[PDB]
């Protein structure tokens, strides 16, 4: 094989939270964001070369969630079985003091696509230029999710990348600092 | 470059 | 929170080999975790995994003019959407940026570790070598394996864990298609 793209698509019931978007052998290209009605594009790059129309899109999601409704009933209601998700903390690049960085808290193999992360920067909740990627598409039908968050390799500083799923018992943390 | 097409889902209640 | 959820999850694979020389359409119709309906391109016909499918299946196999347009998808969806892009995908190129540094430095009267760092490149395929002295480090070898970073680009650590000799001059080769010679770093006592 060369290459797959995937456009995919789920709706969750009773959140009632579905998602659009298509992946090219493994990264997003785009995702229509409900909300805002709107296309989003991974890369700016990307959307000023080509376009989609969101709207088509909100349109499948609402017959996912008719579809989702009667593949329900004809199944007599069994729910989901929660999957555990599977983190790691990496940094993006070799992390060298006071020069510019990013943490990725890389959240796999889990379902249902419903996750809160939170990043700690010593204990605390950090709420800027942090940044995640939508529910990625796996083989096995399981998600695939990122975060970011730039920092600036400190010495006496230390983070958490604290996760919870529903098939988590507690919450997750995993924990990074300069120099392992 | 140009335009996305997708696949429009059908629902089949029986 | 315990109350009962229930997923759909669709699925539209277009699967290119050779370019666009030979095209593969797919579509999966998934509950929670399990595929029940699938059409497959090479099929004709949608085949329902689990007895959930059934139904639908044998309702959408008897249009059988439908059933011929969905075959149509190579073209009309597969093979469009791949250029509709191949701009910024098939044809993305990022160059990989390769640091050597060893674990511990003051461990060079003993076992070290010596770790080659390629970072941002795109192409998923890439392949390094560990060369002691010009000279394969065919084994002994440890690698991260292939990462991906979520924003179109990889990493990947491969290191060497060797007795470093105040001469040995260790090189770490990296090729991948985005360079027109291939990447060497050296690092030596
Ligand atoms: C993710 O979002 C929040 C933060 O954990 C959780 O929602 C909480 O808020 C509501 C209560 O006022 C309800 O949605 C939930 O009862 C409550 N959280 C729970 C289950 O105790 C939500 O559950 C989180 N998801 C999880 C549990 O991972
Ligand atoms: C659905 O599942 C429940 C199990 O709690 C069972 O009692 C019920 O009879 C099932 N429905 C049927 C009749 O298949």
């Amino acid at each position: 094989e060369e290459h797959v793209i995937i456009q995919a698509e789920f709706y969750l019931n009773p959140d009632q939270s579905g998602e659009f978007m298509f992946d090219f052998d493994g990264d997003e290209i785009f995702h229509v964001d409900m909300a805002k009605k709107e296309t989003v594009w991974r890369l700016e790059e990307f959307g000023r070369f080509a376009s989609f129309e969101a709207q088509g899109a909100l349109a499948n999601i609402a017959v996912d969630k008719a579809n989702l409704e009667i593949m329900t009933k004809r199944s007599n209601y069994t729910p989901i079985t929660n999957v555990p998700p599977e983190v790691t903390v990496l940094t993006n690049s070799p992390v060298e003091l006071r020069e510019p960085n990013v943490l990725i808290c890389f959240i796999d193999k889990f379902t249902p696509p419903v996750v809160n992360v939170t990043w700690l920067r010593n204990g605390k909740p950090v709420t800027t230029g942090v940044s995640e990627t939508v529910f990625l598409p796996r083989e096995d039908h399981l998600f695939r999710k990122f975060h970011y968050l730039p920092f600036l390799p400190s010495t006496e500083d230390v983070y958490d990348c604290r996760v919870e799923h529903w098939g988590l018992d507690e919450p997750l943390l995993k924990h990074w600092e300069f120099d392992a | 470059g140009g335009v996305y097409h997708f696949v429009k889902k059908h629902v089949h209640e029986s | 929170d315990t109350r009962p959820r229930f997923l759909q999850q669709d699925k539209y694979e277009c699967h290119f080999f050779n370019g666009t020389e030979r095209v593969r359409f797919l579509h999966r119709d998934i509950y929670n975790q399990e595929e029940d309906l699938r059409f497959d391109s090479d099929v004709g016909e949608y085949r329902a995994v689990t007895e959930l499918g059934r139904p639908d299946a044998e309702y959408w196999n008897s249009q059988k003019d439908f059933l011929e347009d969905r075959r149509a998808a190579v073209d009309t969806y597969c093979r469009h959407n791949y250029g509709v892009g191949e701009s910024f995908t098939v044809q993305r190129r990022v160059e990989p940026k390769v640091t050597v540094y060893p674990a511990r430095t003051q461990t060079l009267q003993h076992h070290n570790l010596l770790v080659c760092s390629v970072n941002g490149f795109y192409p998923g395929s890439i392949e390094v070598r560990w060369f002691r002295n010009s000279q394969e480090e065919k084994a002994g070898v440890v690698s991260t394996g292939l990462i991906q970073n979520g924003d179109w680009t990889f990493q990947t650590l491969v290191m060497l864990e060797t007795v470093p000799r105040s001469g040995e001059v260790y090189t770490c080769q990296v090729e991948h298609p985005s360079v027109t010679s291939p990447l060497t770093v050296e690092w030596r006592a």
